[PDB]
């Protein structure tokens, strides 16, 4: 299960008008006694900037992930389809290449977010 | 269904 | 002079409530031939999270930088006296931190931020 | 070790000008009696466009990968530091990405190709 | 009458020599305020891998796609009597199989390029 | 004259 | 309804060693009192070769199609996820493609079958 | 699911 | 002297039963650097169909003509005295017709197999 | 001696 | 060093 | 008068 407490949990909103980049926030929380590490992932990459797109949290921290939608013809009758992952894993003792690619299928949590356009 | 790819900076 | 050019060029607007994190951006697009390093200061640095704080802008290119206002107990009647600066240099041919101490004063550029807080 | 052959084996050239798309081919055959997955990175995202960045080679088969180069000022005195890594696994027996969580560090091979451009 | 914009809008180019794969570009340029899909037919699919094939292009937006030559013994001769055809749709509000067999003769727009070979 | 079919990807 | 009458109706199997091209047929017989015209198309395209990919049947005749699957590395664990459909229209009275083209959604009857791999 | 494409001969 | 080399070489073989239509290919390489048009031909014409019976095989390119031979009342005692013929002639630079007619029958180039029944 | 036709496709 | 992305099509 | 500092991020 997910170690991480994400607010907003699972629907990212985001609010319009979409003529310019709009961004919502991500609050990754954890509260265990461990160094968490997360990377993030989304279903339309060209869509959306997010800021960091990966890192580490310290035990009892918080990193408010930043995530920007680019501008677009906005179709108030078109509802999203988009998703956002957060994946991680609790980190371990140089490199998050590295870490990624040694880190056992067993070991990762995911949270999934919808993405939710208002305007 | 649905493909993640890493999300851009 | 700034080579590169800003947008805004010279004041940053934050729309509010601010009881949640508000986020402004900042475009800086680079006209000219050559690659661009840029360094964002300000000066009330913990107030303000800025992603990316520092880069390289590529001949042609455009970068925008998210200028994210931590929240707080807003008076209106309080004008902000904030300011951002980015820095700039035109960039030489590994390592960031060797390229601002090889800097000389006459090679850097700065354009200056007012920022701006509407309800 | 890599089970897949890849011509080119480790470097791709990219030639010019660069004022348009410019595409080198990457031929990836399978000699094994097994099904291959692969998918494509890259450590400059938004400079390419690689089509198709995954997919599965039947045994005895032959897929060649369309790397196109997105338009650029080209500085003929910077030379290229972009690398790709082509990934990949024997294919298990409906879904990729439940194929490519399941994947154990083991179970993945790497090959990893420099970028070149030439003029 | 054709509602996406095509560069080149009439006739490809493929530049050997062709004794490997050469790739030529089709830009499709969406203007309209709809979304758009499309599919890529030719007269020679022998002949070509064509990258994406069909697909959705979102108003305003632009997508590019390869056409791939194929190699072959080129007679300077002969010239090609090669064509292809981008055929499009309004989008309409789950499945492009059921978008196309659903598609009305009247509401099918084509668009017909003639291939060239230059050395 | 011309029969289009279906691009290969 | 699809009115033509298919031998076989669902199934098209396809008996082994596959180290060779291996055919089998497919009988498209038209009762009616009209002419109807064909057109194959497949799940797997580079897979088989299929003659006559199209035409026209007389009224109360028969035509066989030669369904010719390539050769490949056949994994007996491995079922086969190809499908072929059998489009048809009742002929109108020069062009096969305006034939196609001129077709309301309405007017075109399918069949679908499966294939199979047997040894 | 299933994308039919122009069979060829 | 036959340019085109065809496989098998000489004699074609049909295995039984054949209470029902039975397939046997010619393969048909061209190694030359010239275009070479064929034409199949038969002893036996109500007894088989050809697809395709006649075509055009580009300069190193090879065309596998499928060999259907109707069903019948098999006397495993009568030997088949059936025959085909491939002729072909080097391509010239429209219509097929034409390109018969005009052959000098020292350009007219001729392969012969016998049919070979088997059980 | 062999006649040869045409063959039908 | 380097930071491999999932390429994009 | 204006002191400028690093920006976090």
């Amino acid at each position: 299960e997910q170690i991480l407490v994400l607010d907003p949990p699972s629907d990212l909103k985001f609010k319009g008008p979409f003529t310019d980049v709009v961004t919502t926030n991500l609050k990754l929380q954890n509260p265990s006694d461990r160094k968490v590490c997360f990377k993030v992932k989304t279903t339309a990459p060209r869509r959306y900037c997010v800021r960091p797109n990966s890192g580490v949290i310290d035990p009892g921290s918080i990193v408010t992930v930043s995530v920007m939608l680019q501008p677009f013809d906005y179709d108030p009758n078109e509802k999203s389809k988009h998703k956002f992952m957060v994946q991680t894993i609790f980190a371990p003792p140089s490199d998050m290449e590295a870490v990624w690619k040694e880190a056992k299928p067993d070991e990762l949590m995911d949270s999934k977010l919808r993405c939710v356009f208002e305007m | 269904e649905d493909e993640f790819y890493d999300a851009l900076s």
